């Protein structure tokens, strides 16, 4: 057979012909030296199940043996899949760069990741300066950011500013980057995003022993728990150096922490591949986490 | 062997 299958990039739509035995590597491989990323540890395949869960393309696997939802054509999102401790440091490529801000700004303006007014304000005043350059007053004239997208709506929707005062506010800062590289503001937009709370973070909804409704996050640095109503504050923190030892076993989850002494903390997730997946983004993140210690 | 074959493209440049 013969299998039509779309991956989406953050800026490029590509078409593919695939074979049944055709591998998850050998269609990321074929991605990622179509679009020239060389830093392709971040990154993979996700697509949405037969039940409709986002996951990840094993790329050990073969395509069609994984539970990809059965359509034509097949699509898939190559998005990034880890985060880097610090992009200034990690992301080299120019691609990667703007891979990376344009996934996390989309996250950022729908709300997906939680941004406070004054710092979407001043993001947004980024994003500009990459796709206008310098405020140039012969070209970029009252109005010039009436049709972008700049903030999100929840914090339009706070605050009682009128379009043309979001737009001039974000002007003023516009302003201030005068004769910064369109590469240096998709960076300084970067380095902004990465203190946010929610950024990197992999959310799943849990519950404790009890039932009460809790949040997990798993991002580079280790597992957090969250209240149910609070994704911003962890209400627990483990470090993958304060962990003992991690299992699952069905949809039943335990981390043990450093200290015998500290009791365990057990969590149940609605679905035993949940558990995998979490699991699989441990195991990840772990993994980068030691590499980038050598 | 059985390499996916590309069939079309899209780039959005913004």
């Amino acid at each position: 057979k013969t299998i039509s299958v779309r991956v989406t990039t953050m800026d490029a739509e590509l078409e593919f012909a695939i074979q049944p035995n055709t591998t998850g590597k050998q269609l990321f491989d074929q991605v990622v030296k179509t679009i020239g990323l060389r830093e392709v540890w971040f990154f993979g395949l996700q697509y949405q199940d037969t039940k409709g869960f986002s996951t990840w393309l094993k790329l050990n696997k073969k395509v069609t043996a994984q539970d990809v939802r059965k359509e034509s054509p097949l699509l898939f999102k190559f998005r990034a899949k880890f985060y880097p401790e610090d992009v200034s440091e990690e992301l080299i490529q120019d691609i990667t760069q703007r891979l990376f801000f344009l996934q996390v700004k989309e996250g950022i303006l729908n709300d997906d990741i939680y941004c406070p007014p004054e710092t979407a304000v001043l993001l947004a005043s980024y994003a500009v300066q990459s796709k206008y350059g310098d405020f140039n007053k012969e070209v970029h004239k009252s109005g010039y950011l009436a049709g972008d997208k700049l903030l999100p709506q929840r914090v339009l929707e706070q605050h009682k500013l009128n379009k043309d005062q979001w737009e001039e506010r974000i002007q003023v800062w516009h302003e201030e980057h005068r004769g910064m590289l369109r590469e240096d503001a998709v960076l300084e937009y970067l380095k902004i995003a990465q203190d946010l709370e929610m950024y990197g973070v992999n959310y799943f909804s849990i519950k404790n022993k009890k039932g009460s409704e809790l949040w997990l996050g798993v991002d580079a640095l280790g597992l957090n728990i969250y209240e149910q109503n609070d994704r911003l504050t962890p209400k627990i923190g483990f470090p993958w150096s304060e962990i003992r030892n991690i299992s699952f076993n069905d949809k039943k989850f335990v981390i043990k922490p450093i200290d015998k002494k500290a009791p365990d903390f057990v969590f149940y997730a609605p679905r035993l591949r949940i558990n995998k997946r979490i699991l699989a983004l441990c195991m990840g993140n772990h993994e980068l986490y030691m590499r980038r210690r050598k | 062997d059985s390499e996916p074959v590309l069939k079309g493209v899209k780039l959005h440049y913004t």
